[PDB]
RNA sequence: ACGAGACUCUGGCAUGCUAACUAGUUACGCGACCCCGGUCGGCGUAACUUCUUAGAGGGACAAGUGGCGUUCAGCCACCCGAGAUUGAGCAAUAACAGGUCUGUGAUGCCCUUAGAUGUCCGGGGCUGCACGCGCGCUACACUGACUGGCUCAGCGUGUGCCUACCCUACGCCGGCAGGCGCGGGUAACCCGUUGAACCCCAUUCGUGAUGGGGAUCGGGGAUUGCAAUUAUUCCCCAUGAACGAGGAAUUCCCAGUAAGUGCGGGUCAUAAGCUUGCGUUGAUUAAGUCCCUGCCCUUUGUACACACCGCCCGU
RNA sequence: AGCAGAGUGGCGCAGCGGAAGCGUGCUGGGCCCAUAACCCAGAGGUCGAUGGAUCGAAACCAUCCUCUGCUACCA
């Protein structure tokens, strides 16, 4: 079973995100965000590069992982907006990073949850919630507040002692983070 | 944007010749019903005649030629 | 892009017997398409359980059709 | 009724393959080699059971009279032309053939074939279309 | 003067005219069935052309009205009206090293002419298969597949010259493919009121490479023909592959049109996935443009004229 | 004698738990009257080898083999 990333439904506005396209369109394109639950969004065709293009499948590539910059989000119909035109590389490399450390955190807490036997999305978001969700808002750092936790965590167990998610649970998660995090 | 623009309606006088690369649209003389004194030119896509109401959701552009 | 495999059930056993008792009555619009999409089970199934149910008279026909059947639910008062 | 009975089997191990139970019985059985759509009809329809039951609700009584209903098919008022082996190269008698027996007997036929090499026996050892067709154009997944 | 137009064939209508036992309608009588009337492509004979058939004629001409236009050639819309652009046939000067010597007792020249490149018979090949391309047929399913019932057409063709080979109603046998006796038609006379398919109604199936799809492959039985193996064609039972709407690219069409669907003719002893016609159901979009590919006229420039697929400079 | 770099498609190279790709070589197709430019698709991989924990390593661990960057022949 498959759950969010962070707790913001939808992203902010000028928000890198590493994004997978599903399919070409004619308009446009239908695309996943994988940090946001696999969400439809949409890319451009004018939104691809600035200079003239002469193959549409040369810089598209269905199949293949594209980082994107948010434009246009409305949370009331569920339309997001996407650019590649205004990526820049300064903020790729920090990109990627985030995306990889975020999706070990929800590999491994997955894991846990497959090990615990728990199959329902309200259940994978009220563990997760209790999990990562919480230190998350309390070190007020979007992505960044779960791989300094489990790395300042695998060598401290009174700092992932202080949360109250449950007892046998929680010794399973953290000997799954000590295990993987070393 | 931070403008939510009121829609306008209005209501065609006459139509010009048919702009385009391959004549895909045409030009009208469109008036207001809410002020029927202001007359601009819109390009407008689409079988149309004199008498049919278009939904402008802008009001301050002027019709750009083919190009 | 969840793929979720489907294994639609072919005879009835006791829990699926009696929550379509407690909740196909009580639905507005009654199609054995949308029966066998809310419980999981197979459309011949879908079908008998339907007849069934109209043979007992907790069923109101409206129209009957080669391609689809139109049920609906009774007055409550 | 339609509450489903008890020890209802799954699978079925008829002639050591498995036949599932969520099927119908006049197209369950189809999944055995050497019986088709039309000729579990015919068995069915010899042997008193309904073709509006599913396969794996019927008993072990009416499953062994269709399986020796089966293996011995001229013994009950089947017509000799409804056999998919009539008139056999060897002994000379019209016997439907299983699954097994199925492959092998086009084995030793085509092994008969090769061994008297004829131009069928010798299509069928190259590996080519032998019932004469074109194969300038058509078949190309023979070979790489 | 030619081309266009004008012309010819067909479609769309006239309750008016000319005539129909090889086409019918309406009345009357007989006959069968039901509960006083209804049904009968059951039988027969008193008028007629309403259906059908086919001849002469009629009708549409931008005729009437209102706008635009030198108020000229014309255009737009509307009323009455079966139609206010039906579809085709024929189709000018000048040429292409376009295709055909394998349509010809149409033919120049060249080759061969008795161990023949003539002719005839027997066997084989034209199908052969690591691959590429074109025109096509069937499908990828639930607006669907199977199983019953109900119900509706129009173009045609049909017993042949030396030439042998036609289309079939009815009765029996066999699941079927088929076999045997009997009759009709040289044809609005008989097949035939051509009980066509797609559709319509009602079961079974339930999103599963599945009852989709039928490739490949095995056995048996009939017909044609002198002869079917390299399976002629058909029928029966098994075998159940790829295929989940198709990349770059590209074809055809705007009204009973595209598309779905079946039936005739040509090949035919045996015979349609091809071609040419016919009828059934029946749409979306558009009344514009010169952007792409081209065409017609005029002006301009040219070092090209077997004519830009031209011409031509230098290391 | 010993320490580190590297072992990936014909060649060069990126990749570290949810997972065989890029540039280029070959073959085929399209575009054009034709060729060269241009576009598309396919084939080609024990990720050097072995064993283990790990739900599951091209990767985590230990060893071996190969070529360089280096101390050098050290009784």
């Amino acid at each position: 079973l498959s759950c969010r990333f962070y707790q913001h439904k939808f992203p902010e506005v000028e928000d890198v995100v590493m994004v997978n396209v599903r399919s070409i369109a004619e308009m446009g394109a239908y695309v996943s965000l994988l940090e946001y639950n696999n969400i439809e969004g949409m890319i451009l065709l004018s939104e691809l590069s600035r200079r003239r293009i002469r193959s549409i499948n040369k810089l598209i590539r269905i199949g293949r992982n594209e980082c994107v910059v948010v434009i246009r989000v409305d949370k009331e119909k569920g339309y997001i907006d996407l650019s590649k035109r205004r990526v820049s590389p300064e903020e790729a490399i920090k990109c990627e990073d985030k995306f990889t450390k975020s999706k070990t955190v929800y590999s491994i807490l997955r894991h846990v949850a497959e090990v615990l036997e728990y199959t329902k999305d309200e259940q994978l978001e009220s563990l997760f919630q209790r999990t990562a969700w919480v230190f998350d808002d309390k070190y007020k750092r979007p992505g960044y507040g779960a791989y300094d936790a489990f790395k300042h965590a695998v060598s401290d167990p009174s700092i992932l002692d202080s949360l109250d998610l449950n007892e046998d649970e929680r010794e399973v998660l953290i000997n799954n983070i000590n295990r993987r995090l070393t | 944007t931070s403008r939510v623009q009121p829609i306008k309606l209005a209501r065609v006088t006459k139509v010009l010749g048919r702009t385009g690369s391959q004549g895909q649209c045409t030009q009208v003389r469109v008036e207001f019903m809410d002020d029927t004194s202001r007359s601009i030119i819109r390009n407008v896509k689409g079988p149309v005649r004199e008498g049919d109401v278009l939904t402008l959701l802008e009001s301050e552009r002027e019709a750009r030629r083919l190009r | 892009k969840v793929r979720d495999k489907l294994n639609n059930l072919v005879l009835f056993d006791k829990a699926t017997y009696d929550k379509l008792c407690k909740e196909v009555p009580n639905y507005k619009l009654i199609t054995p398409a949308v029966v066998s999409e809310r419980l999981k089970i197979r459309g011949s199934l879908a079908r008998a359980a339907l007849q069934e149910l109209l043979s007992k008279g907790l069923i109101k026909l409206v129209s009957k059709h080669r391609a689809q059947v139109i049920y609906t639910r009774n007055t409550k008062g | 009724s339609l509450v489903i009975p008890e020890k209802f089997q799954h699978i079925l191990r008829v002639l050591n393959t498995n036949i599932d139970g969520r099927r119908k019985i006049a197209f369950a059985i189809t999944a055995i080699k050497g019986v088709g759509r039309r000729y579990a009809h015919v068995v069915l329809r010899k042997a008193d059971i309904d073709l509006t039951k599913r396969a794996g609700e019927l008993t072990e009584d009416e499953v062994e009279r269709v399986i020796t209903i089966m293996q011995n098919p001229r013994q009950y008022k089947i017509p000799d032309w409804f056999l998919n082996r009539q008139k056999d190269v060897k002994d000379g008698k019209y016997s439907q053939v299983l699954a097994n027996g199925l492959d092998n007997k086009l084995r030793e036929d085509l092994e008969r074939l090769k061994k008297i090499r004829a131009h069928r026996g010798l299509r069928h050892f190259w590996g080519l279309r032998v019932r004469g067709q074109h194969t300038k154009t058509t078949g190309r997944r023979g070979r790489t």
